[PDB]
């Protein structure tokens, strides 16, 4: 990044890390987790790190296990403003057939709601926690394998690990 | 009934986070969704806005 | 001491809806068949809501109220029906 560093040390990358030796970073592959992430009003993020627009107004996916079935995300998409350029993230769906094959729902506010029925957080069921972050966030988090965040005024995350 | 408690003056209505307010910065409910107080809102068929509390809808 | 005896929780039971079980907790919390519940909760006839947004509030149909069971001032309201 136009600056030294002697032989032998070891800066790391979020990913990984890497080490100097005879002008050659030696680097490791090894995977590391990925994020999609929603913002503003319809710009999007994929998990390889790409950008794109889609101003889309309906129930569109976001994610989904696609050989097995261990989840499905949902965003639903508005209109959010007089202009027709202007399309946010009202609420997102969350679905996990491993789990009753329940229906969880991130709403408008920073509330919740499963199979219709609101919630007060944290919700410790066996996998899934939900709680508040900064008491102004919640944050959903199934396994050890995936991570949320808040859907209320759209500013939608994921984590998913290299298992998927 | 004419109950008993904490209220607060009638140009002040209840906030969800323990403060009141007037009703400019009164949210929606609609459908359970908590709405700002200004916040546009449509699907392609239906037309519908939060102005003081209250969601004015129509088709 | 062992003179004081107060409530912690009370249950209620309606066979008429699902054959659910609501408890109300040492809070003014309120917690359906294990699930902890925001208020309000209209399902179809029983509705639950804050009344001083101090304590918990029940009323299946017309016939029935009840009243908070935090520290333990639990109250109801039966019609002449029963």
């Amino acid at each position: 990044s136009g600056k030294r560093y002697p032989p032998g040390t070891s800066l790391s990358r979020d990913c990984n890390t890497c080490i100097c030796r005879n002008s050659q970073w030696i680097c490791s592959n090894e995977e590391c987790p990925g994020e999609c992430l929603v913002t503003g009003q319809s710009h999007f993020k994929s998990f390889d790190n790409r950008y794109f627009t889609f101003s889309g107004i309906c129930q569109y996916l976001l994610a989904r296990d696609c050989q097995d079935h261990s989840f499905s995300i949902v965003i639903e998409t508005v209109q959010c403003a007089d202009d027709r350029d202007a399309v946010c993230t009202r609420s997102v769906t969350v679905r996990l057939p491993g789990l009753h094959n329940s229906l969880v729902k991130l709403k408008h506010g920073a509330g919740v709601a499963m199979d219709g029925q609101d919630v007060q957080l944290p919700l410790l069921k066996g996998d899934l926690r939900i709680q508040h972050t900064v008491t102004a966030s919640v944050r959903l988090s199934y396994g050890e394998d995936l991570q949320m965040d808040w859907d209320g005024r759209g500013r939608l995350l994921v984590k998913l690990s290299p298992v998927y | 009934a004419c109950l008993e408690g904490c209220f607060c003056p009638p140009g002040l209505y209840m906030d969800e986070r323990g403060d009141c307010v007037p009703k400019a910065q009164c949210p929606c409910y609609y459908d359970g969704e908590i709405f700002q107080p200004e916040d546009i809102f449509s699907d392609h068929h239906t037309m519908c806005y939060c102005e003081d509390g209250f969601m004015h809808c129509t088709m």
